[PDB]
């Protein structure tokens, strides 16, 4: 989608 | 990276793979590195400053291999290496251990998010976590420190941070360590980073963020009882980050 900075999916 | 497990790329979407070209036909790994914002990628001044010609180096996000392809994988060109004036290197340590390399596709764009490439988050202005904390290394560097090889697979350990007191005693490090640098180690000294990990990330909680702590810069031996992995301290840095990443 967009950076979420420290998420992994 | 000494002990670990093999892990891929969804567990470290903000890893990136850093590799120069050789005339001749071939490319080798140098360092590893972290993605902090689409177009820019953060790793340590010690692995271009030997050969600052950013043209030949190529960047990779969404690798789990080393030499094999990865889906989902994306290319780019280095448009701008900053290392740090100021960087020195000594019998051991390296000081201002940081550099900043701006990418570009071919396409002229900078990374997109996937679920294999994600920028990690920066600590706040001298913020870091407390020693103790349990913090991810990854690397594609050295199984075993007599290996002349780097393995095709990712790998991952746990480590945890250790005071400065304790990394500045005389048998440690001593005073080769300053307040600008960051210790962690495995109480049982059986899991470590080791060349080829350089450049890479020390990644830790804070406050509720899985956040870059550290940047794999240098240690003497791998896996060594006290003789702990130093790292730059990028709390300390956040202005020069801020100043070239505006
Ligand atoms: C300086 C050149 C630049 C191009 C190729 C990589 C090479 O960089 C290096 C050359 C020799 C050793 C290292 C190195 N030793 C290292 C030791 C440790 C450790 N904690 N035990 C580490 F984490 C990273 C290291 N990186 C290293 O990063």
């Amino acid at each position: 989608l967009k950076f979420q900075c420290g998420q992994k999916t | 990276i000494i002990g670990g497990e093999f892990t891929t790329i969804e567990n470290q979407p903000w890893f990136a793979a850093i590799y120069r070209r050789h005339r001749g036909g071939s490319v080798t790994y140098v360092c590893g590195g972290s993605l902090m914002s689409p177009c820019w990628v953060i790793s340590a001044t010690h692995c271009f400053i030997d050969y600052p010609k950013k043209e030949d180096y190529i960047v990779y996000l969404g690798r789990s291999r080393l030499n094999s392809n990865t889906q989902g994988e994306m290319k780019f060109e280095v448009e701008n290496l900053i290392l740090h004036k100021d960087y020195s290197a000594d019998t051991l340590a390296h000081h201002n251990d940081i550099a900043l390399l701006k990418i570009r596709s071919k396409e002229g764009r900078c990374a997109q998010p996937s679920r294999t490439i994600q920028t990690i988050c920066l600590p706040s202005m001298y913020n870091d976590p407390q020693f103790g904390t349990s913090c991810e290394i990854t690397g594609f560097g050295k199984e075993a420190s007599t290996d002349y090889l780097y393995p095709e697979q990712l790998k991952m350990t746990v480590v945890k941070l250790i005071s400065h007191r304790e990394c500045q005693q005389p048998h440690y490090y001593g005073s080769e360590v300053t307040t600008k640098m960051l210790c962690a180690a495995d109480p049982q000294w059986k899991t470590d980073a080791c060349q080829g990990d350089s450049g890479g990330p020390l990644v830790c909680s804070l406050q509720g963020r899985m956040t870059l702590t550290g940047i794999v810069s240098w240690g003497r031996g791998c896996a060594l009882k006290d003789k702990p992995g130093v790292y730059t301290r990028v709390s300390h840095f956040l202005p020069w980050i801020r100043s070239h990443t505006k």
